[PDB]
């Protein structure tokens, strides 16, 4: 649904880095170099950012509003 | 006993033997023509609707291939099933309203099958 | 159970999360072991996934290398909270006086 | 593999077209013939063709058990009644063969009297299968049995009794049989030929092989929806619209191969300008074609008019340069990344460290051939550019 | 049947030789080798299947029968009695399987599952009848087994 | 009970059933209609009546039924499915409502418009 | 072997006449005296194989 | 063990043939004490267990052999004077299987439950030639009943126990010495024991009911114990003999 | 010199999924039903006329199904979204309109739009409001764009008609009995009747057994009654091989034992052996002279037609049956029921057609009964059909049949159970897998262990490793990723082309011709078209015509050399799978064609038309040879497999590297994935189901199969990627146990939500009182 705040294994703050991440993918940037720019050395944070699905926007499209 | 092929059949019955023979053949359902002013819709143009005179050409090709050029189209002729029983071709001449001449004409020894070369029609277009 | 597929999936997943790709495990094909091994060695990890690991309890390194990797776990519907059941005296049936 | 031997003339005859029947006995091998058995009677119904033969069977031959013959003749008829006796004598005088009908139609079957190198054909009026009848046994059984002794909607059509009554109405036609030894047989045999010249062009059988295939095999009669075979049946202008809709970026040369070389260049160049707009020497379908006014964005739902402005601005950008920045488009168009991605995917391909590049190479060859069209599109772009500049405030 | 037996023996000895080569080549401290040596889980057969070669996939003690006419699968020719054409798996689990090999292995697995599924109910009925019959027998203090009567 | 249902009462309740069925009404309407019919059939003068009387009684019963649970239905639409004339139907309706005195809500114009406008 | 009557197509049977034994038809007086010997070999398949057992 | 038994196969039991119903169904039979069982196995010992010729001789002695299996050819012969059926025995196959069968033996085998054919009907002209001439029994019997005889004349039994279907030699692969046992898929232990050259003292069976009716209840109990233990071992799982002894 | 490989060959798979695939079977079947079959059924019963008072009639003219609508408004209808029907516990259906004409008072009055019931409307069908809509419209209608659809909604529950797998009708089945005696059976099934007849050899002579007959009759007596009387014809017609006469001799001796030599005698014998199975008469009929003839004409071998009491074709068919029995009695080549060449699939369309036809017949019969009761007696009050068009009949019948899942059609005597199942909404993949489920005809009739096995015939049509573990293991199957199901055909041009191609009419020839080795028979869906020589020429020409489009591509032709027959299968319900054609060791597909497909120049149908890719049936693929890869292609490779990974089903598609795993593990994984915990759809928040499970932080898999991309599984994931360490720890993970990290659980890993509905009803009773 929404990006988790903390990495499951290590626990680094990853919630805030998600939005700018989409900005990086908004430009020409690839996935790996974007993750390097965000500063995700270990692969657990990279996994969490990469594998996430932003279902929250699709659900909000169905919200009452 | 050997099982003959059209090339062998016609070769033996023409070259080795000069005696005329009675054949029976099954044509396709419709012939490559149109009923001449017979009130036709691409309906069944059978042998009956045609007229007298030369109607087709039979070609014995090399390698045993036998074909029947019927104008622009070329049908393929094959052995039918070899019937071993008695098949006699008779004529029923109804000379009078209550009289008829049963006229046996001859035995039927071989049966032929004619079918369109659908492969030729397809690769044609 | 001879589920070598799990080991191959773990290796491929580690390689993918290291290089930011999505390796394919398509039947009768997919990414091969050599490619993920090259991806792992390029990023600075052991080419077979096994890593040098220190025990959390003792603080001493483990004698044998351990096999880390990200794998896809799916939770199941069967949960203990629904399956747990205990029965006291409780009710009985009118015809035969049994639970 | 030429017709190496016996180019054989084939003729058609009609002297006995209505008089020709093919009789076959499934139980009698071709070795034995009925040319030696003197026949007695032949009863036929011309309509509902059902022949019935009766031929004499000899008794003085050693193969007749006259003791059995006397008993069977005694059973079949009365002891001395004889008013309607199947066999005149005290023996079984004759044998009766009944017939069965093979097919309703006999048009496709032909009799071929093959002469010395020439072939003659004749259509068949009918084919009947003859089997020895055993009705005399049933007659004997019947004689023995007689001696011992506004309605609701029905369906008599499917009733065998009414069928028998319908067949019972036809009067029997007695016939004189003539065997193979009869000179009348030979005299009627020669009529199987046809008097005609050796070489005459047939007025009939002129149909083309394609026409023959058609007549023997008669017909029973995404937004892409239609296949190419269905596509080619549509009018040329519609074909251009649908094809260009399918690909949305398509070089002019390929369109000639897609439609076919049989279509004139000007007519193709005439229709394509209605629905396709030129970018860098390549034709791109207009935005309104992909987005009808009643349609909206599948991802955001914005009306097609907004999509028309956004897509054209991206399309207009490719005229200026080969590279388009994805982020700048979203900033100018205020559209979501999903809709922006859809426009670029249709006509651009991602390039690392460069943004998006036009999917097709700059086709100057088409530009050189038709400078008049190239100029025409330029004024159209200026009109389009004027619309966007006042809208997006470039 | 003689040909089938000869082919089965040849393929089995191929698998056994490959497994022996595997075991000889393996180094000590290898996890599957350790787990098979102490007998905790698995055997050398499993190691050979995962490394060297999966053996012939036998259904009811025989090679794969011809589901189609004279052919196990359409991918092989008529009346073909080749090893792969009748069920043998040349590849190992590490190397992965080809579609025919995978199909035959699934054949064997489904055979095993069906056998287990029927055997459970069969043994249940056996047990209940037997316990109904033989429940009342007990050994008395005189060391003689006496019936209820 | 349920056995003292003469041929006439059975025919009447079956008519009520098929009438409320062809109208595509819920089962609650059928239940209420059959209950009202069984209640009206308790009078001696009602049971002893001609076929026209029983038919118009079925019509009035289904009308009252649909009337309570605020379903508008003009008498014309009901008589259109009855093998009788509306002139005797009205008289019998008045006779029975003068004898039974059940609640008869007023036909709502809003729902009548909602029902009738959609028919165009 | 199954002999059928050429006269009417029914199955001929064996019987004994006055001069010799004859094939006869049960429906028509067609008979054929057995003029000389007639044989119908069957050549039934034998028990060829022996199949001792105990091999490897 | 029924849970433990997985219904294994290829357990040819050293003979590469003779499919034997084992596993749970076998137990299902044994406890049921069914008079008729599937695949009844009878084990027989031979006095001269070394001679394969003797083994084949006794096998042919017990194994039921049909007339058709030994007759090289059968022909219906119709002659002007009479009609009959002739059969020529394959003396080659006869001495190949060394069955004590000749023209007189088959003649005596005939006249047994075959439309009560009389001894005068059959005659033995040559050593391998035998002829049979039927008559009109009038019990729905026309002379064309010859065909009927030709239908079942090969189906008469000439040598062997009628209930025995197939017997097989089985070598013993002991390195010290080689012995020949004899397996019989029959239903008559008494007949097998009665036959010459068979160590009837040491012959066993599989049908518990047959053992009971032939040798006594104690032999039946021993056979039950042995059968259960054999089926049990064949599946690798083990039970102490005391349990099965108590059950028996 | 390795063969060049079209690496983008897999691009064919998405394009195929554009036209057909997972759910398109159900949707196409239902649309074909509601657009053709309903009108055909109306045509079947167009006129009803009362026996009493003739000149009165009711004629149906045309029928329509309209749009899905709700009748909550007082005599007013309104469009309703399927989600609304889900919420209010109502059947998402549409009114069924019909136009009629009738004579109330000897005056013709017609109606234009008269309702007769309500037809449930399957989601995403032709009439369903969801079809042809944008995702924004789906959001406005509160529905998931990724919802497969293909299921009915009744009383608020989602029900799916499981695809029924059954034995193909009108085919000769030769098989041994319990006693080991080899016999024959055919289940000649038509709309008029579905009766099976059997052939036994119990005493070395053949008897024919049928339910309608008191005792099995020797077959020669049947032939004698049947039109053929000379024994020579029958013997020639069975077979002329010596062993054939040897086997057939006892039957001839038996028939000669009785004195049957005339068709009359045999008909009398049959009539004596025929029982008075009185249906609804027994007076107007004749006797052992007419009943026997009619029993021969219709009941025995119904599918074999007699034009007018001319049984010659049926004689040929039964002679072929007897020859098959005799030949199979030698080399014990026995048919196996699991070979899908003899299997057929019934979708929602066929079942709903049967149910609707029965309901329509019963409704018309009820209307006739009412008319007959009231028309002749009441008064000059002219009776009219309109006053009694009881609407609830059809609607209630359909609703009950769909909801309860048991189907009783007395007209076909068929009583099925569990036809429909409640769509399990545990996960999106569970919904898809259940959407592509197949049931078996048995429903556990007997634990034979034969059909439960995975026979090779299932290759490429059913997922091999996807079966429900348990009592249904091997009795419930799932369709493969890439497969298609045939629909019923017209059968006319097939006959025309066959006759033109040189097959000789069976009536023309005698039975002896069947014995010749080179002669081949041709069957059209179980009906004999005739005999022909040079079967290879016929097969090649027929296939070439099918490629050119003159013949429907789903019509399949196969050759059985063992029986020397040619089967032309055209009926629907056969399994078909696309394949790439190969001629002269080169595929018809070229990289240029894949480039065109990528550019959109052409679609899958274009490949079908240009003889590049053709469909294949089990029977036809039995003869042709197939290759799996370019390097595997040899000279005798007619076809090339499109993509091997389409062999696995949807559920098995989730398994990464399934070829590296032992198959029972794959089956367990299929069963587990059907029970995964994850999202359901974009409308899951608005949905109110009985039980729902949501994963708090679902993530798309790090390693994904191409099937995942095809079904867009990553759009609705059902798991999490977690860093697992393969080791032993604390000994708390002895048998399949596994430890978790308390910190990870605290940080939301594996967090799950359970949703349960609680619903109550407030009724107003027959008394004017209500629950408050
Ligand atoms: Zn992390
Ligand atoms: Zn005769």
């Amino acid at each position: 649904m929404i990006i988790p705040v903390r990495c499951f294994t290590c626990g680094k703050i990853v919630g805030n880095k998600w939005e700018a991440y989409l900005g990086l993918l908004q430009a020409e940037y690839t996935e790996g170099d974007a993750l390097d720019a965000l500063g995700l050395k270990r692969y657990c944070c990279r996994r969490m950012l990469l594998a996430h699905v932003d279902l929250i926007e699709k659900l909000l499209n169905y919200a009452p509003l | 006993l050997p099982k003959d092929v059209s090339v062998a059949e016609l070769l033996r019955e023409l070259s080795l033997t000069k005696e005329e023979e009675l054949l029976f053949l099954q044509l396709p359902d419709t012939l490559p023509g149109q009923p001449p002013t017979q009130d036709i819709a691409e309906n069944a143009c059978t042998l009956a609707d045609l007229t007298e005179g030369q109607v087709g050409k039979l070609l014995i090709r090399k390698s045993g291939r036998v074909q029947l050029l019927l104008g622009k189209v070329t049908l393929d002729v094959t052995m039918g099933t070899a019937c071993s029983f008695l098949q006699e071709l008779v004529s029923v001449g109804l000379g009078d309203s209550r009289t008829g001449e049963m006229t046996v004409l001859g035995h039927v020894k071989h049966k032929l099958v004619c079918s369109p070369d659908f492969e030729s029609l397809l690769d044609h277009k | 159970r001879m589920t070598v597929g799990k080991l191959i999936e773990l290796l491929a997943g580690k390689a993918g999360v290291l290089d930011g790709r999505f390796h394919y495990g398509t039947a009768f094909g997919g990414s091969k072991v050599k490619d993920v091994c090259e991806d792992l060695v390029r990023h600075g990890y052991n080419y077979l996934g096994k890593d040098y690991v220190t025990s959390g309890i003792t603080g001493e390194p483990l004698e044998a290398y351990i096999y880390f990797g990200p794998v896809y776990y799916q939770k199941l519907k069967h949960m203990v909270l629904d399956k747990m059941h205990a029965r006291a005296r409780g009710p009985r049936a009118v015809l035969t006086r049994q639970p | 593999d030429d017709p190496v031997v016996q180019e054989i003339d084939v003729y058609l005859a009609k002297s006995l077209a209505e008089k020709l029947y093919l009789f076959q006995y499934p139980v009698r091998p071709a070795s034995m013939t009925y040319d030696d058995i003197p026949h007695l009677s032949a009863k036929i119904k011309p309509k509902q063709q059902k022949v019935e033969l009766e031929m004499a069977i000899d008794t003085l031959n050693p193969n007749y058990c006259r003791s059995k013959g006397e008993q069977i003749a005694l059973n079949v008829d009365g002891a001395c009644a004889d008013e309607t006796s199947t066999y005149s004598s005290k023996l079984m005088d004759k044998q009766t063969f009944c017939s069965s009908q093979t097919t309703s139609n006999t048009s496709r079957y032909a009799a071929a009297l093959y002469r010395q190198g020439e072939l003659h054909l004749t259509p068949l009026h009918g084919i009947l299968q003859l089997r020895p009848s055993f009705s005399y046994l049933d007659k004997a059984d019947a004689k023995h049995r007689e001696r011992e002794a506004e309605q609701a909607r029905q369906r008599r059509v499917q009733s065998y009794e009414f069928l028998q009554k319908k067949h019972a109405e036809e009067p029997w036609v007695h016939l004189h049989y003539y065997g193979l030894r009869d000179s009348r047989s030979e005299h009627e045999r020669q009529y199987l030929l046809c008097p005609g010249s050796s070489g005459v062009e047939n007025t009939e059988l002129v149909k083309s092989p394609s026409e023959y295939l058609m007549m023997l095999m008669p017909p029973s009669q995404p937004s892409n929806v239609l296949s190419m075979a269905q596509l080619r049946t549509l009018p040329l202008a519609d074909q251009i619209k649908i094809l260009m809709k399918n690909v949305k970026v398509m070089p002019f040369a390929n369109l000639m191969s897609l439609l076919g070389p049989s279509i004139d260049s000007v007519a193709v160049l005439r229709g394509i300008q209605k629905v396709a707009m030129l970018v860098q020497g390549n034709w791109v379908v207009k935005s309104d074609i992909l987005y009808p006014k009643d349609s909206s964005s599948p991802h955001s739902g914005v009306p097609a008019e907004v999509l028309c402005r956004g897509r054209d601005f991206v399309m207009w950008k490719f005229t200026q340069s080969r590279w388009v920045v994805r982020k700048e488009v979203a900033t100018v168009t205020k559209l979501c990344a999903e809709d922006v991605k859809d426009f670029l995917e249709h006509m651009a391909v991602v390039r690392i460290n460069k943004g998006w590049e036009f999917i097709l190479p700059y086709d100057g060859e088409f530009i050189k051939k038709h400078p008049d069209v190239v100029q025409r599109q330029h004024m159209l772009w200026t009109g389009i550019q004027a619309k966007l500049e006042k809208v997006y405030n470039l | 049947e003689t040909l089938e037996a000869l082919i089965l023996k040849e393929l089995s000895v191929i698998r056994d030789h490959a497994g022996s080569a595997c075991l000889r080549e393996l180094d000590k401290s290898n996890s599957p080798l350790t787990m098979a040596l102490c007998g905790s889980k698995g055997s050398f057969i499993n190691i050979s299947q995962m490394i060297a070669c999966v053996g012939q996939q036998a259904i009811s003690g025989s090679r794969v029968p011809d589901g189609f006419e004279n052919r196990s699968l359409p991918h092989f020719e008529k009346h073909s009695k080749l090893p792969a054409a009748k069920g043998f798996v040349a590849n190992s689990f590490y190397s992965g399987l080809t579609p025919t090999e995978f199909f035959f292995h699934t054949m064997a697995g489904r055979e095993g599952l069906v056998d287990t599924a029927v055997k459970t109910a069969e043994t249940g009925y056996m047990q209940r009848r037997l316990v109904k019959s033989l429940e009342d027998l007990c050994s008395q203090y005189d060391l003689t087994v006496r019936s209820s009567t | 009970e349920n056995e003292q249902v003469s041929r006439s009462q059975q025919r009447g309740l079956r008519r009520v059933r098929d009438l409320c069925r062809v109208l595509q009404l819920p089962p609650t309407f059928e239940d209420t209609a059959v209950a009202y019919y069984q209640q009206a059939y308790r009078h001696s003068g009602i049971r002893a009546a001609r076929l026209q009387k029983k038919e118009v009684l079925v019509g009035c019963c289904v009308l009252i039924t649909c009337r309570q649970h605020n379903w508008p239905l003009t008498m014309g639409a009901i008589c259109t499915l009855l093998y009788a004339d509306l002139d005797v139907f009205s008289s019998t309706y008045m006779q029975i409502v003068k004898l039974l005195g059940l609640d008869v809500p007023s036909l709502c114009l809003a729902e009548l418009v909602k029902t009738y406008c959609s028919s165009f | 072997m199954l002999l059928f009557c050429p006269g009417c197509g029914n199955g001929l049977i064996v019987e004994e006449g006055q001069r010799c034994h004859r094939f006869a038809c049960n429906t028509c007086p067609y008979v054929h005296n057995i003029t000389r010997k007639v044989t119908n070999r069957k050549y039934p398949k034998l028990k060829e194989v022996d199949d001792v057992l105990g091999g490897a | 063990p029924g849970t433990q038994m997985t219904l294994k196969t290829f357990h040819f039991a050293g003979v590469a043939s003779m499919n034997i119903t084992l596993g749970v169904p076998r137990i299902k039979e044994i406890i049921n004490a069914s008079k008729a069982i599937s695949t009844p196995i009878i084990t027989a010992q031979l006095d001269k267990d070394d001679d394969a010729d003797y083994a084949r001789l006794v096998k042919g002695r017990i194994e039921k052999t049909l007339l058709g299996e030994i007759s090289e050819y059968i022909e219906e012969v119709f002659l002007p004077d009479d009609c009959f059926i002739l059969v020529k025995l394959s003396l080659e196959r006869i001495r190949l299987l060394r069955l004590e069968v000749n023209a007189e033996t088959v003649r005596y085998s005939i006249c047994t439950s075959k439309l009560r054919v009389k001894p005068g009907d059959v005659a033995v002209h040559g050593e391998a030639v035998v002829c049979v001439t039927p008559r009109e029994n009038s019990k729905s019997s026309m002379y064309y009943v010859l065909q009927f005889l030709k239908e079942d004349l090969p189906k008469v039994v000439v040598q062997g126990i009628p209930e025995v279907s197939r017997a097989v030699i089985h070598i013993d692969e002991q390195s010290g010495k080689e012995k020949y046992k004899l397996l019989v898929e029959g239903d008559n232990l008494r007949a097998v024991m009665a036959t010459h050259g068979v160590k009837g003292t040491r012959t066993t069976s599989n049908n518990t009911y047959e053992v009971e009716k032939t040798l006594g209840i104690e032999a039946a109990r021993t056979t039950i114990i042995n059968e259960i233990q054999y089926t049990m071992v064949n599946h690798g799982m083990s039970i102490d003999r005391r349990h099965v002894m108590l059950l028996s | 010199a390795p063969i060049p490989t079209v690496e983008e060959k897999w691009r064919l798979l998405p394009a195929f999924l554009k036209v057909k695939g997972l759910v398109k079977q159900h949707i196409d079947s239902f649309n074909y039903f509601i657009n053709v079959e309903i009108k055909k059924i109306m045509k079947a019963n167009e006129k009803v006329t009362s026996d009493a008072d003739p000149m009165w009639y009711l004629k149906y003219l045309n029928i329509y199904v309209g749009l899905p609508d709700v009748e909550e408004s007082f005599n007013v209808t309104r469009p309703v979204s399927p989600h609304e029907c889900r919420l209010r516990d109502m059947t998402y259906s549409a009114p069924i309109t019909v136009d009629i004409e009738y004579t109330r008072g000897s005056q013709r009055i017609i109606r234009n739009a008269l309702p007769i019931g309500r037809m449930p409307i399957m989601l995403r069908s032709s009439n369903c409001v969801l079809t042809g809509k944008t995702p924004a419209e789906f959001a406005k209608l509160n529905e998931c764009p990724l919802d497969p659809g293909g299921y009915f909604i009744v009383k608020g529950v989602e029900k799916v008609i499981l695809i029924q797998e059954q034995l193909s009708k009108n085919r000769i089945i030769v098989e041994a009995d319990r006693k080991g005696a080899v016999g024959a059976s055919v289940t000649s099934s038509t709309h008029e009747k579905k009766s099976r007849t059997n052939m036994a050899v119990k005493q070395g002579r053949f008897y024919l057994r049928h339910n309608t007959l008191s005792e099995d009759i020797p077959i020669v007596i049947i032939f004698k009654a049947m039109g053929v009387e000379s024994d020579q014809e029958i013997v020639q017609m069975i077979g002329t091989e010596e062993h054939v006469m040897a086997a057939f001799g006892p039957s001839l001796e038996e028939c000669q034992k009785a004195q049957i030599f005339t068709q009359m005698q045999a008909l009398k014998y049959i009539g004596n052996k025929v029982r008075r199975q009185r249906m609804w008469g027994g007076g107007p009929k004749k006797t052992k002279i007419e009943e026997a003839r009619e029993l021969l004409a219709s009941t025995i071998l119904t599918h074999v037609p007699v034009k007018e009491f001319n049984f010659r074709a049926k004689c040929i068919y039964t002679a072929v049956m007897v020859r098959r029995v005799i030949l199979a009695q030698g080399d014990n080549k026995v048919d196996d029921r699991d070979y899908y060449g003899n299997k057929r699939l019934e979708l929602a369309g066929q079942l709903l057609s049967l149910l609707f036809e029965d309901l329509f017949k019963k409704f018309n019969s009820e209307m006739k009964k009412i008319a007959d009761q009231v028309i002749p007696k009441q008064r000059a009050a002219q009776f009219d059909v309109v006053k009694h068009m009881r609407q609830d009949q059809i609607t209630n019948g359909m609703v009950n049949a769909i909801s309860t899942g048991n189907w009783s059609l007395k007209r076909f005597k068929m009583d099925r159970q569990g036809v429909t199942q409640v769509l399990s909404r545990l996960s999106y993949i569970s919904a898809l897998g259940m959407m592509t489920r197949i049931s078996s005809q048995f429903e556990k009739t007997r634990k034979v262990s034969g059909p439960r096995s995975l026979q090779p015939s299932q290759w490429g049509m059913l997922c091999p490793s996807d079966t429900p573990e348990g009592e249904a293991c091997g009795l419930v199957k799932n369709l493969a990723l890439m497969t298609h199901i045939t629909t019923d055909m017209e059968d006319g041009p097939i006959v025309k082309l066959a006759s033109n191609l040189g097959v000789e009419d069976v009536n023309l020839l005698c039975g002896e011709e069947l014995s010749y080795p080179n002669v081949f028979l041709v069957f059209l869906n179980g009906n004999i078209l005739g005999v022909i020589r040079d079967h290879k020429k016929l097969v090649n020409t027929f296939r070439l015509m099918r490629r050119a489009g003159y013949i429907n591509e789903f019509v399949s032709i196969s050759t059985n050399l063992t029986d020397r027959c040619v089967y032309i299968s055209s009926d629907g319900g056969r399994l078909c799978r696309p394949y790439i054609i190969v001629k002269k060791q080169k595929p018809a597909v070229t990289n240029k064609h894949m480039e065109e497909l990528a550019q959109g120049y052409r679609n899958f149908e274009d490949f079908l038309h240009e003889s590049l890719v053709e469909y294949l049936d089990v029977n036809e693929e039995n003869d042709c040879n197939i290759a799996l890869y370019e390097h595997t292609i040899n000279k005798d490779t007619t076809h090339l497999e499109i993509e091997p990974f389409t062999l696995l089903g949807v559920c098995a598609g989730l398994i990464p590297y399934p070829h590296h795993n032992q198959s029972p593990r794959n089956t367990y994984q299929c069963a587990m994935g059907k029970q995964a915990m994850g999202t359901i759809g974009y409308n899951q928040r608005n949905r109110i189901d009985t039980l729902m499970y949501l994963l708090a932080y679902p993530q798309k898999p790090m390693v994904k199969t191409k099937t995942i991309e095809l079904i867009e599984f990553e759009k609705l994931p059902a798991g999490q990627n977690a860093t697992v360490a393969v080791m032993s720890y604390s000994g708390y993970d002895i048998e399949d146990a596994l430890v978790l990290n308390k910190a990870s659980l605290d940080r939301g890993f594996g967090r799950c939500l359970v949703y349960k509905n609680a619903k109550c009803t407030l009724k107003r009773y027959t008394n004017q009182t209500f629950d408050k």
